[PDB]
RNA sequence: AAUAGGUUUGGUCCUAGCCUUUCUAUUAGCUCUUAGUAAGAUUACACAUGCAAGCAUCCCCGUUCCAGUGAGUUCACCCUCUAAAUCACCACGAUCAAAAGGGACAAGCAUCAAGCACGCAGCAAUGCAGCUCAAAACGCUUAGCCUAGCCACACCCCCACGGGAAACAGCAGUGAUUAACCUUUAGCAAUAAACGAAAGUUUAACUAAGCUAUACUAACCCCAGGGUUGGUCAAUUUCGUGCCAGCCACCGCGGUCACAC
RNA sequence: CCCCACUAUGCUUAGCCCUAAACCUCAACAGUUAAAUCAACAAAACUGCUCGCCAGAACACUACGAGCCACAGCUUAAAACUCAAAGGACCUGGCGGUGCUUCAUAUCCCUCUAGAGGAGCCUGUUCUGUAAUCGAUAAACCCCGAUCAACCUCACCACCUCUUGCUCAGCCUAUAUACCGCCAUCUUCAGCAAACCCUGAUGAAGGCUACAAAGUAAGCGCAAGUACCCACGUAAAGACGUUAGGUCAAGGUGUAGCCC
RNA sequence: AGUAAACUGAGAGUAGAGUGCUUAGUUGAACAGGGCCCUGAAGCGCGUACACACCGCCCGUCACCCUCCUCAAGAGGAGACAAGUCGUAACAUGGUAAGUGUACUGGAAAGUGCACUUGGACGAACC
């Protein structure tokens, strides 16, 4: 098939090149300032005013001291790929770290996986943090490192104004220089569905200048720009390299991260259908070897995930895909989607039997209702570690029982008799109790020598002609046994238990 | 498939957009269906399968062609 | 169903069903160069946003129209009577057309056969006990229709004081849903409507554009794909497969020499 | 099913039940035999008028609803899933513990003679066994391919050896369900059939009566001739076909398979 | 009928090898008459749901799977799938002719009683 795919243009010209505002991203680990920093930069507060005041979407403000661009990315172990994409599209990284953590040196490896300066922020103001860096290859000017330590107060607002003239000084080093003309290109920083403007895209503009009616492509997606609003919502005309804008009027959602290419006209389709082309070549691919493989031979929790965006889907499923406990319980992922809880997703839950999971998304009366009729569950949640403890207590509810062998008392056998009752010849085993007492309800097992002979409960017991539901400690017993295969010795051993139901636990870590 | 001809007929069980569960038959040599998957199917009754009155389009949601 | 054809059987004749051949529409697969024109959510489920009703020397008039949808459904047609409106004003009338009265008026079900007051007389009091119905009453289900257009609805409670609640079945657009998916264009320059005495103003009506092989028309120096090839039915060489993989609208093919994969 | 005994029941009276292959499966009334008579069979073809009924099979004399003196009931009576048929009447053949008649001439029975099945041995086969063939294997296999295996034969097994090899290679490798070749069998039959013609309304099909009524028939077979001792008898002969009958191991050969 | 029976000899093939095969001869019988009852054949028919043709076809009960329906989800029914099992009910006078209504009975097709039908036959002069 011929090639029709829009490719990336070529490096720009250096008469073309154009500067342009810098990409910085704040990283770090969770409950680091990373928030309340920006809130501090932006004039604006917002850290207070989220779920549990936890990061969990990366957002892009434009803020204007000059001008930059900020990301926030959450600081938590679960929303890594929303990190990397960060520091795949930053021009500068803002590590802040409270007065080293795992976070902290994953985004560490992010940055120097992309190749971008760091700025460090020590936030709760340090000695110590950078030392400890000097590990994790981060050196500081005091150490003879490029990378510029600056102690910040968040909180109080404390040096802030020198470090964002070391992060304006680091911009001017880098010359960051774009052609503001041409071709648009950027990149996907999210992904979601508003009920009254469609499937919507937070992008970043990296070439070029975006213009109402532009037709863009972003893997096997396609848009012709209907509306381009900034964080506030308000229309902005144009959209110049290094300038986050929210797209809408794509036809279909994009996944998160994937580059955006303008085309010349909408028959764009053409490229979409080709890269769609591609894709299915390679599962054809996949899928031959499989059916080849198959020819040449000629507890299941299913969960359906609903996210407000496609980060967060993208997160939850790594999350899920996590889970090592087959063995005990099996995990299937029926089907994950963007938006709100809908008539298919109850649907697909009814089929399966499964569980919805609807992470910042909601669900009207309607659903509620047709939920409870075909006996679906739903289950909305704000935060995503509650979202995986309540996954992590199905996943148990799903696990069976354990029983718990608690040791009663203790017999050892003296004599064999042989007594007829009922014209029935019955094995009666004389037992003298050593340790413990043993019970008529609680269970038996049969030791010989060590070995576990029989396992079960007393068909009779009885001592002294009398029948006695306890015997005590020293008391003689004759026992029968319900089995007569079982063959009584006079060295045989009895040991008596208690079984107890125990709720069993799901061994999945999350980390 | 009933008598005389004799085949391996590859069938799938699906929830339609009804809600009904109906056979649909798989053509083609070889496919990759599994369970959790969209396909759209159409109508045509297999002959040689009693009560098998759909068939799975080729090369439709998570249905794909035929891998020459 | 026709100029008909294949198919019951060891075979023939008859009856009969099913399917084929033809023409459309929608969707799907594969494919697709241009121009003109026509047409264009699946959903009476929910709607972000922007606009869609002004004019005018103040009063008035219009916003009851146009535009939309097909949920509901023998309010549509003919006759009689006669409101509102136009003919400046009466027109001692014409045109147009409400309400009221009479008649006519979709499909399936009789395993819906009885409805239960559905009639008449008298000025009234009141009296008679009748009225509809197998020539389909009563009832249930389905459906917009008889298309220069007409009927019905306008978020629901048939209505809408009121209540539920805060309404795009106006245009552009979106969520959900479906196999089904048009631009968040411009102008009042043409016509139509509203207003004004008028120059004129307003109009998502409309006009001129945008997207889409849904259709028709036309063309291209280069640019062609899709399906089919046992019979019906136009058209197969060689390999591999070996009742397996697979194909078929019907009859059927495939078990080592396959015109059927 | 056959025999014996006995009851409900068959009968009477008074109520019910309301069904039948309740079929002469042929509606009532009026009329025609004119023709264009007429799918087939049945009990000829029709016309006018009216009523009742029917609309692929099966589900289904079923379910539900309704009505009934009926309570395991009767009447009316569907639908879903399924199939490409179901069905009616015929043609030919086979078959019948099918009728009538005539026969069987080593023959079906009663009969006549000698045997087999009982014993030992020879030999073949099945089964078992072995490292150790193959094929026939109901009549129509079983002293059969063999008018013939100690080595050879030999195609089997074990071990060893050779690679353009006795062969312008070879294979007793698979397929007798691809065949030729030679045969078994009905056959201890007498039919097979070209080319015509006629009947069936020009259907599959059928085609004889001698005081004759649609058959004629080349040819094959029977028969006749021929061999042995006759003209008798015995041989030989014995068509088309049947059993995908036997043989790929007489030989040849299609296809497939091995080539240190 | 020079048949059966008994006895003797020779040949093929082998280097040798059969109680085997082929062949020649010798002695040499008994019954041969009744019957259509048994098994078949022919002539004329009759029936036929079989047609690779009675070694045919075919019915019902007792498991699994699949679809649909009626249901107090356990179950029943129908159809398909088609097995194995127990019989052989129907198709020929199907070996008790078949069937309708109805009643009773039975592992199951089905059996029997009563009346009805030919969608059976009775062989079609006398004998
Ligand atoms: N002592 C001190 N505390 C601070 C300072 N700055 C911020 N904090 C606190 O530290 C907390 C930081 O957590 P967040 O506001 O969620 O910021 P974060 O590091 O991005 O955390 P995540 O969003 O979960 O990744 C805030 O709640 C502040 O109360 C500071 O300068 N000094
Ligand atoms: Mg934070
Ligand atoms: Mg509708
Ligand atoms: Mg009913
Ligand atoms: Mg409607
Ligand atoms: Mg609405
Ligand atoms: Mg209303
Ligand atoms: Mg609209
Ligand atoms: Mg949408
Ligand atoms: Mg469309
Ligand atoms: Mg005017
Ligand atoms: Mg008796
Ligand atoms: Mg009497
Ligand atoms: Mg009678
Ligand atoms: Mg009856
Ligand atoms: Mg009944
Ligand atoms: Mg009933
Ligand atoms: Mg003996
Ligand atoms: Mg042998
Ligand atoms: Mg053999
Ligand atoms: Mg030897
Ligand atoms: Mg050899
Ligand atoms: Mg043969
Ligand atoms: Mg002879
Ligand atoms: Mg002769
Ligand atoms: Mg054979
Ligand atoms: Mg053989
Ligand atoms: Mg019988
Ligand atoms: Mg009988
Ligand atoms: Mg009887
Ligand atoms: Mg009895």
């Amino acid at each position: 098939r011929k090639n029709k795919d829009a490719v990336r243009r070529p490096q720009a010209d250096p008469a073309l090149l154009t500067p342009r505002s810098p990409v910085v991203t704040i990283m770090g680990h969770v409950d680091h300032g990373k928030t309340t920093l920006l809130d501090k930069f932006r004039k604006t507060q917002v850290a207070a005013v989220e779920t549990g005041g936890i990061t969990q979407h990366i957002g892009a403000f434009l803020v204007s001291l000059e001008k930059i661009t900020f990301l926030d990315t959450p600081g938590h172990a679960a929303f890594s790929a929303m990190r990397a994409r960060g520091a795949q599209v930053t021009d500068i990284v803002v590590l802040v770290v409270a007065a080293v953590m795992k976070q902290t040196v994953e985004s560490i490896q992010h940055a120097k996986d992309a190749q971008v300066p760091i700025i460090l922020a020590v936030n709760k103001c340090p000695e110590k943090v950078k030392k400890e860096l000097l590990a994790y290859d981060v050196v500081c000017e005091d150490y003879g490192g490029d990378v510029q330590a600056v102690p910040v107060s968040a909180l109080t607002g404390d040096n802030l104004m020198a470090l964002a003239e070391a992060t304006v000084a680091l911009a001017e080093m880098l010359e960051l220089k774009a052609d503001p003309n041409g071709p648009v290109e950027g990149t996907v920083i999210e992904s979601f569905t508003d009920k009254g403007r469609g499937l919507v895209t937070t992008a970043i503009i990296q070439r070029g200048t975006l213009r109402k009616g532009s037709v863009l492509v972003a893997g096997k997606c396609w848009a012709k720009v209907r509306l381009m609003f900034d964080e506030n919502g308000k229309t902005i005309d144009e959209a110049y390299p290094s300038m986050p804008v929210g797209i809408t009027g794509w036809r279909d959602l994009p996944s998160a991260g994937e580059e955006i290419l303008e085309v010349e006209s909408e028959p764009a389709r053409e490229v979409v259908d080709w890269r769609k082309y591609e894709q299915e070549q390679e599962k054809g691919q996949e899928d031959l070897k499989i059916i080849e493989e198959k020819r040449k031979e000629h507890n299941v929790l299913s969960v359906i995930i609903k996210g407000d965006v496609d980060g967060s889907v993208e997160a939850i499923l790594n999350i899920i895909d996590t889970y090592d406990a087959s063995h005990e319980c099996e995990l299937e992922l029926v089907h994950f989607g963007v938006g709100d809880v809908s008539a298919n997703d109850v649907n697909l839950a009814e089929t399966f039997d499964g569980v919805i999971y609807g992470f910042n998304v909601n669900a009207g009366n309607v659903i509620q209702q047709s939920a409870a009729k075909k006996g679906v569950k739903i289950k909305l949640h704000k935060i995503i570690y509650r979202l995986v403890e309540d996954l992590q207590e199905e996943l148990s509810s799903r696990l069976p029982c354990a029983v718990e062998e608690h040791p009663v008392g203790e017999a050892s056998i003296l004599a064999t008799f042989s007594v007829t009752e009922g014209k029935k010849k019955v094995p009666v085993a004389g037992c003298r109790v050593q340790k413990g007492q043993l019970e008529k309800q609680k269970k038996f097992k049969l030791t010989r020598n060590g070995h576990v002979i029989w396992k079960g409960s007393l068909t009779s017991l009885k001592h002294h002609k009398d029948d006695i539901s306890i015997v005590k400690t020293g008391m003689d017993c004759g026992l029968s046994l319900d089995e007569d295969n079982m063959e009584f010795q006079v060295g045989d051993r009895i040991v008596c238990y208690e079984e107890k139901q125990i709720q069993a636990k799901t061994s999945w870590d999350p980390g | 498939p009933k008598k005389p001809n004799s085949a391996n007929r590859k069938c799938c069980r699906v929830r339609l957009s009804t809600g009904r569960e109906a056979v649909c038959f798989i053509p083609g040599e070889g496919h990759t269906l599994q369970e959790h998957q969209i396909v759209l199917v159409e109508g045509g009754r297999t002959q040689d399968l009693p009560g098998v009155k759909l068939t799975v389009v080729r090369g439709k949601y998570d249905c794909g062609h035929v891998q020459k």
